[PDB]
């Protein structure tokens, strides 16, 4: 039969890939360390890539593309879009962004800041870091002589992107939102999105005066906690859709998801060269959680690719079992939820 | 992309392209370390032989 | 003109020379009893093939090599035959007993006894060069004596020839082709005991070499013999340059000048194309454009790693048959905008190119078919460490448990020198993360 | 590299003597000592085993030793009795009545200087001995005790070469006296400290294996020794014929011997049949690794390998044979250590054996083996308690502290095992 072993005990997505593929008859897990496994769930960090496909007679395959952190990092996604011709600095769908340390771009976004204070434009800036994990180390000012004293306070690189000051808000609760999707891609870099995706609300209206208080302004789930409009301050595309459908006469489809697709084409394709395994002594494949967000003129922008993505919780079953047959089992035989976005 | 010192001659020619410019133990010390792991050899089999001569 | 003697220890480093000297003396029309009709200059000369010939009164055209092994079996074959008349008997030195896979053995025990006959011989070829550039040396990091003889030899050729050239040859350990259990900690220790006294290895990973004639042979289970006429053509074409008429590395220092800006880091990644089956009776020839190309595919490097997540800091193309330098910047070009190829930036992206008119030629009724241009990609890639880690990975999961060890303190060595060998490792594998991570 | 071959006492000689059959016939060598082979490769490697007298004649390089005449004139009288070299036969007439200490210390005392006294001749004729193979019961009294005092004189005056043997380990199951245990354990003893390697052949399993799988209602020694002469002449394999990988004594025991006193071998062989049906790749490859093939009487599912050494004989797929060893593996995934990378060796050799058109001989050092040891200990303490049966020790000169040592160094070697086994 096949093998795997498990290196990510946190992963609430690969504990049930794990449960359904020995709920096969035809997996066995073996110790984290044993060498001789088909499949490896791999840690979130330091996974050793260069240790797989030594294995004499065993195809091996894991669950991460060595190098797509290019993509999951805020960092190196702004660097990876400017300096990417096939993203180009004229990409349109991700907002102004500058990587600043405490290579470095602190001169040339005061340079556009500039430009928006003398044009008295929307002049409001949110500053993160992918080291602010959860709800954490995050500041959005319209100043921006006060934006680079939070990154100086802390010591690792931040990125400074325009906030985007007129977000598209659901009703009742003049809210925002956000939109996540989940991208399988598998071994032969076919580009699956998962028909379900989800919407992580706000509770509480949206409020363009003081940015001070950072609840109607940050949509994620774990600074939320709230749920009466929605069960978990989330709302699923059927209902999206018959919302949109009701208050502006268009669907889900046409005003938000062909965009949500070119945007998960360009990006993923941009890197293929880089990191497919294609014609490697092992496979990759991986789930990617893009994070998208949803302007009043119905233009939807890119704010984040995670390399390590939860679920939505009624949605770990059927996704899950997705992963098993569209990446496991297409390499490892026994004896659809996604969309396929085509390309090259 | 320029091309630089190029060489020709009757077997083949050679030649530079640049695509973007850029931004011990003595003798003694070892006969040493030889003898002293022969004598850690030796040293074992006398315990040896020792041994089986008890 | 300046010689280059080449020195062969244990089985894998005599039947690879032997390998090697078969492909040069049919590159240089030379016969098996040594003549070479094409050498007008009878007795002498100081042409580009005496760098690893010298020559007899008799017209007879010896390979300046000698070939060391601690039991005689393996040597015992070149003694009788093909190419039994090349050689001088003094050449082919054999003991009675071998390593038994045990480096302390083959470094300490018998080295030990052996050593100084070795020199004398090695001194007597190098009693009869005018200007000796260095050593050419071949053996497996896996045997005990490939492993333990060699980086004693090493040590006293860096006392007895201390400003000479030495480059290395070295057969990585892979399990699908015959192997020891304790090969991991062999290579090791000799990696550690040889480091400083290298100033240019070419390691061949036997995983690499067993996959590329199982893919592009077809061969269902490749023989030593399959693997070392590879083997043979890889290192032909990384040593051309020394034994014809040309201006790229043309002696044993320009190694070091061009692929070795650090001495530590001095082991680049030989990428090697095109492999075709003889047997392959409809074959389609290659362009410059596709073999170049080729250069950058894991599936024919000599070690498997992944180069698109290394960076470079040098890399040199050798391309052997109907190459004009035009087709080289083209197929250049196009493989820039299409491929992952980072140097550090203390470093020119670019490539040194040397073109031999000469193609590849081919042992008679082999495997390889005679193509009209191939190439040798040399480059020092910071993805080669993948394969110190993965050697490394594998002797820490022996060593915790001391297994194998009392074979090794057994013959006198020292525990210690396991953990001062795994440091030096764990050193090395620190230097390439500095220069190629970011 | 000659190898020296010494066989002591009853079941030493008498499975001894069926192991020379075996193999000069493999080696195309007659009853007469000449050879009448069709192919090179049976001469290539022959002088590991032979001697090359005058006349084109081939002599084993055995030493043949008892300390009573009668299983010595059986082989002599046997069918390949005239090859052994006359000079080789060194015999007693005192016996040593199933009695370790009449072996090792008293009657196997007055005769182990003549032993020596041969195998020094042989050694000097060696152009470079690899080392020694002794065959041996350690239930018996000459095998166990004169074998191992043998064993300790040859370290004494060849100290740097290899030691193996192949020694069978008694069993209630196929008893001759009930001191065997006693016996067993000082030997155990003995070869824990001198030996490179040993071959443990329970005679309980051979027993199972003859009734259970060969359907023989009532097996005999002559039938156990089938099995034995069978599994020798496929362990010795690589050292006798022109197979590639270029093995000797010595890396083998260094591929197999991780730590120096654990160097017990369980043994197996597949076919064993109750034939002329083709045996395929996959069916060798799974009956050498089921338990119902293995001549130590231990579970290995209830332990783990070390190392492992497969060799394949016949003319096979060998991407059969690499695709179902590794298949195999993966069937016992838990079953090998994690911390020894790549501890599975397969080797394959062209000639296959007599009447076979293919073969298979297992060689696991596996911790499972703890559990002969632990049977034997078992017995031992049983009897030891009440120091039944110790006059006949004591009688030789013997104090009871050298039992309650040797019973010290065998349950600790268990504990060793199980150590290993959870590592
Ligand atoms: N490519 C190739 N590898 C070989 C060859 N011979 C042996 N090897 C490899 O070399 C390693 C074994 O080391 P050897 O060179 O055979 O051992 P040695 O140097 O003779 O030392 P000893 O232990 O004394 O026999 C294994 O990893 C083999 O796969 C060969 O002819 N070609
Ligand atoms: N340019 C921008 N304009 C408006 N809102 C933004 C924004 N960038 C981020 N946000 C808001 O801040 C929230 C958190 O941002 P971000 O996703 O970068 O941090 P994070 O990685 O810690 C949570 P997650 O992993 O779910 O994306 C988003 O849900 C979004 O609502
Ligand atoms: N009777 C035998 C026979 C063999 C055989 F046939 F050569 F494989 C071996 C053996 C040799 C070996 N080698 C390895 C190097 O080449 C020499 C033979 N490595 C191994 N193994 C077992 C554990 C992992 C390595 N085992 C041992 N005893
Ligand atoms: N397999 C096998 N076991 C034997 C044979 N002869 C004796 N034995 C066993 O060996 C032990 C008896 O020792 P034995 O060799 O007869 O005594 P010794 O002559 O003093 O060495 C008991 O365990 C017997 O079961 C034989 O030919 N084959
Ligand atoms: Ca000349
Ligand atoms: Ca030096
Ligand atoms: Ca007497
Ligand atoms: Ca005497
Ligand atoms: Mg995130
Ligand atoms: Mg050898
Ligand atoms: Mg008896």
């Amino acid at each position: 039969m096949y093998t795997f072993v498990v290196r990510d005990e946190n992963s609430s997505v690969y504990a049930e890939v794990s449960r359904l593929l020995l709920a096969t008859g035809q997996w066995k897990r073996l110790r984290k360390d044993n060498p001789r496994f088909n499949l490896m769930l791999g840690e979130r960090n330091r996974l050793p890539f260069g240790r797989l496909g030594h294995e004499p007679g065993l195809v091996q395959l894991v669950n991460y593309y060595r190098g797509a952190d290019k993509l999951c990092r805020k960092a190196s996604l702004v660097k990876l879009i400017k300096t990417s011709p096939e993203l180009s600095e004229s990409c349109t769908w991700f907002p102004e962004s500058y990587v600043i340390y405490p290579t470095d771009e602190r001169e040339v976004f005061l340079a556009a800041y500039n430009r928006r204070r003398e044009g008295r434009e929307g002049n409001v800036w949110i500053a993160k870091s992918s080291a602010g994990a959860k709800g954490e180390g995050i500041l959005i000012s319209s100043e921006a002589s006060e934006l680079l004293d939070f990154i100086d306070e802390q010591g690792q690189v931040h990125v400074i992107q325009k906030y985007l000051e007129k977000p598209l808000l659901l009703e009742p609760g003049h809210r925002k939102f956000d939109i996540r999707s989940w991208v399988l891609v598998d071994h032969l870099y076919n580009i699956y999105l998962y028909r379900e995706g989800v919407l992580r609300t706000s509770s509480e209206p949206y409020n363009s005066a003081n940015f001070q208080d950072k609840t109607c302004h940050l949509t994620n789930h774990c600074i939320q906690k709230y749920g009466r409009y929605e069960e978990g301050n989330e709302m699923f595309f059927e209902e999206f859709n018959q919302y949109l459908m009701d208050a502006l006469n268009t669907t889900l489809e046409n005003s938000i998801l062909l965009q949500i697709k070119h945007i998960i084409r360009s990006c993923l394709m941009c890197i293929e060269p880089a990191i497919s395994t294609k014609h490697l002594h092992y496979q990759s494949f991986q789930l990617f959680g893009f994070d998208f967000m949803v302007d009043e003129e119905l233009k939807v922008w890119l704010i984040e690719v995670n390399g390590a993505p939860a679920c939505a919780q009624k949605l770990y079953a059927e996704l899950c079992q997705g992963i098993v047959d569209v990446a496991i089992s297409s390499v490892f035989p026994l004896a659809s939820i996604f969309i396929k976005l085509h390309h090259h | 992309m320029e091309v630089i010192e190029l060489n020709k001659c009757t077997s083949g020619q050679s030649f530079e392209v640049i695509l973007k410019p850029p931004s011990d133990p003595s003798l003694e010390e070892i006969q040493k370390k030889l003898e002293a792991a022969e004598e850690r050899r030796k040293y074992q089999e006398a315990e040896l032989l020792k041994h089986l001569a008890e | 003109m300046r010689e280059c003697i080449s020195i062969h220890v244990g089985q894998a480093g005599v039947q690879i020379g032997n390998a090697c000297w078969e492909l040069y003396c049919l590159e240089h029309g030379i016969q098996p009893d040594g003549q070479m009709p094409s050498d007008k200059t009878i007795g002498g000369g100081d042409d580009s093939f005496n760098t690893f010939f010298s020559e007899t009164g008799a017209g007879k055209h010896v390979p300046r090599a000698v070939f060391v092994d601690l039991e005689p079996t393996v040597i015992d074959e070149v003694r009788t035959g093909t190419y039994r008349q090349l050689f001088h008997p003094e050449q082919l030195i054999t003991g009675k007993e071998d390593a038994a896979n045990n480096y302390a053995r083959g470094h300490y025990t018998i080295g030990k006894e052996i050593i100084d006959l070795v020199l004398d011989r090695i001194r007597k070829l190098a009693d009869q060069c005018t200007g000796l550039q260095g050593f050419l040396v071949f053996h497996s990091f896996g045997g005990g004596t490939g492993s333990g003889f060699t980086s004693l030899l090493m040590e006293r050729l860096s006392v007895d020839y201390g400003k000479k050239s030495k480059l290395e040859f070295s057969i990585y350990p892979a399990p699908q082709v015959s192997t020891a259990v304790v090969e991991p900690y062999n290579s090791i220790l000799t990696t550690h005991t040889t480091l400083e006294h290298s100033d240019c290895a070419f390691m061949v990973d036997n995983e690499a070499i067993y996959d590329i004639c199982r893919r592009n042979l077809d061969i269902e289970r490749p023989t030593y013999t399959n693997l070392n006429r590879l083997i043979s053509q890889i290192v032909s074409s990384i040593t051309a340059s020394l034994r014809f008429d040309g201006a790229l590395n043309v002696d044993l220092t320009e190694f070091q000048t061009n692929l070795v800006p650090y001495p530590r880091i001095h082991f680049p990644l030989a990428t090697y194309a095109p492999v075709i089956s003889a047997e392959k009776a409809y074959h389609e020839q290659l362009s410059v454009a596709e073999i170049t190309n080729a250069c950058f595919e894991p599936a024919n490097q000599m070690v498997k790693c992944d180069p698109r997540h290394g960076k470079y800091m040098a890399c040199c193309l050798l391309y052997r048959g109907d190459v004009v330098p035009k087709d080289v910047n083209a197929a250049i070009a196009t493989i820039k905008t299409k491929r992952s190829i980072q140097f550090v930036d203390w470093c020119p992206t670019g490539f040194k190119v040397g073109i031999n008119y000469q193609p590849p030629t081919v042992v008679p009724g082999g495997d390889l078919a005679k193509v009209q241009r191939a190439v040798c990609m040399l480059s020092n890639t910071t993805a080669i460490a993948e394969a110190w880690a993965r050697l490394d990975h594998k002797f820490d999961l022996m060593y915790a448990k001391r297994a194998f060890v009392h074979w090794y303190v057994g013959e006198g060595m020292e525990e210690g020198e396991f953990s001062e060998a795994r440091e030096d490792m764990a050193a090395l594998e620190k230097d390439y993360e500095e220069v190629g991570v970011d | 590299r000659e190898i020296v071959h010494i066989q002591a006492g009853q079941c030493g000689n008498q499975i001894g003597a069926k192991f020379w059959e075996v193999i000069s016939d493999e080696h195309g060598i007659d009853p007469t000592g000449s050879y009448h082979g069709d192919s090179d490769l049976q001469l290539e490697r022959i002088n590991v085993y032979y001697n090359e007298a005058t006349g084109n004649k081939y002599v084993p390089r055995a030493i043949l030793v008892d300390l009573e005449p009668g299983t010595m004139d059986s082989v002599r009288s046997g069918p390949f009795g005239q090859i052994f070299r006359p000079d080789n036969f060194v015999f007693g007439q005192s016996g040593a009545g199933n009695n370790w200490a009449k072996g090792h210390y008293t009657e196997g005392a007055e005769l182990v200087d003549s032993v020596l006294d041969v195998v020094r001749k042989e050694s000097e004729s060696c152009d470079c001995l690899q080392g020694f193979q002794l065959t041996h019961s350690l239930g018996g009294g000459t095998g166990s005790g004169m074998g191992t005092l043998l064993i300790s004189k040859i370290r004494e005056e060849y100290p740097d070469r290899i030691m193996n043997t192949f020694s069978v380990m008694p069993s209630p199951k196929v008893s001759d006296t009930v001191v065997e245990p006693y016996n067993a354990t000082l030997s155990v003893h003995q070869l824990v400290e001198n030996t490179d390697e040993t071959y443990c052949i329970d005679n309980e399993a051979l027993y199972d294996i003859c009734f259970r799988t060969l359907k023989l209602t009532t097996p005999t020694y002559g039938d156990l020794n089938h099995l034995v002469s069978a599994t020798m002449s496929g362990v010795t394999t690589c050292l006798r014929f022109p197979g590639q990988l270029n093995a000797d004594l010595r890396k083998l025991a260094v591929n197999m011997v991780p730590f120096p006193r654990l160097h017990f071998f369980m043994p197996g062989f597949a076919p064993l049949t109750s034939q002329y049906r083709a045996l395929t790749v996959p069916e060798l490859t799974q009956q050498m690794f089921d338990s119902k093939n293995m001549m130590a009487a231990c579970d290995p599912r209830h332990g783990r390998y070390l190392t492992v050494a497969a060799i394949f004989r016949g003319r096979m797929s060998m991407k059969e044979v690499d695709e179902q060893m590794l298949n195999v593996q993966n069937k016992n995934s838990s079953y090998f250590v994690e911390w020894i990378p790549n501890n599975v060796k397969t080797a394959v050799c062209d000639i296959p054996p007599r009447g076979l058109k293919m073969s298979a001989t297992f060689i696991g050092n596996s911790t499972a083996i703890q559990e002969l040891f632990k049977r034997i200990s078992e017995q031992f303490t049983a009897m030891f308690r009440r120091k039944a049966f110790l006059h006949w020790y004591t009688g030789e000169g013997m104090d009871e502290m050298e039992f309650t040592e040797a019973e010290s160094n065998m349950n600790d070697l268990v504990s060793e095992y199980q150590q290993y086994q959870d590592a």
